[PDB]
């Protein structure tokens, strides 16, 4: 498998052919031969945002103990050589009836980080529900009281921190959300530096073996790129090679259709080679 | 139910 600087050789001489976009829009979005079945039940099809983002059966989030279907998929990353797996679940912006069901994905795993690349709204259309209250509000969904203790706004995003309480229990459960609300849909992130810093950000958030929840609208193309860029920043810090469309593949693997567009994996390619760059000693 | 839009 080469090296980090033959593999960094190959991606910059390919994106000047340009190889590395042609063999992007080969690639499959969904991978032939894995079923898709739960998705399509009469009973969830207004569970899915969007009627083509469904999760694979194999890959599919289940709620423990609970028999409600949730558009959500297993997303790792493995790193063999530096004995590293990144975890992800990935997921649409939930629906005024998919709440109950988000946050209780959230407690059953008690994730710690949530990640939500997209506004509430874009042109008039709502693309993800409110699933948290202004504060000092609090929401009940699904037995699940939510309130949000801090909000604070930097550039490019806002830095939420949450409560949970289980209603049933009495327990409480403390969640980091961060809604990164400078990146449309379909399209790059306003600003590369804001993103590349905003990732490495999120990294130093992980806790350890715990999947980051990442959502966008559909949770695919906007997801797709930030979980490249974390695999890449993993893998340029360790001195082993990058193969963008290996990493696509592999995501895609696990959710169909990870990195929505050649202008999104144009950016995220760019970018790679970027921190490399900048990073570079000698 | 519509699918994921990649234009406006």
């Amino acid at each position: 498998a080469d090296t980090l600087e033959g593999s960094m050789a190959q991606l910059k001489k390919g994106l000047e052919s340009g190889t590395v976009l042609i063999q992007f829009e080969q690639l499959y979005r969904k991978k032939p031969g894995l079923a898709i079945t739960f998705a399509k039940l009469p009973q969830n099809l207004d569970k899915n945002r969007y009627k083509d983002v469904l999760p694979y059966d194999t890959t599919r989030v289940l709620l423990q103990g609970n028999e409600d279907y949730i558009n959500a998929s297993y997303v790792n990353m493995e790193i063999p050589a530096a004995n590293l797996v990144n975890k992800y679940i990935a997921t649409q912006g939930p629906l005024p009836h998919t709440c109950a069901q988000f946050w209780q994905v959230v407690w059953d795993q008690k994730l710690s980080l949530i990640v939500m690349l997209t506004t509430l709204t874009e042109r008039g259309r709502t693309k993800c529900h409110q699933y948290w209250p202004d504060p000092p509000d609090v929401m009940n969904h699904g037995g699940f009281h939510i309130q949000c203790q801090s909000e604070d706004c930097t550039i490019a995003y806002v830095s939420r921190e949450m409560l949970v309480t289980n209603t049933q229990t009495g327990e409480e459960h403390t969640v980091t959300h961060l809604q990164y609300v400078a990146w449309p849909a379909f399209g790059v992130p306003d600003d590369s530096s804001d993103f590349l810093e905003f990732v490495n950000y999120v990294r130093s958030l992980r806790v350890d073996s715990e999947p980051v929840l990442v959502h966008s609208s559909a949770g695919i193309g906007r997801t797709g790129v930030l979980v490249t860029m974390e695999t890449a920043m993993c893998l340029t810090e360790r001195n082993l090679p990058i193969y963008p469309l290996d990493i696509v593949r592999k995501m895609r693997d696990q959710r169909a259709g990870m990195v929505q567009t050649s202008s999104q994996y144009k950016f995220v390619c760019e970018a790679i080679l970027r921190v490399y760059e900048e990073g570079l000693v000698q | 139910f519509s699918a994921y839009p990649s234009e406006e």
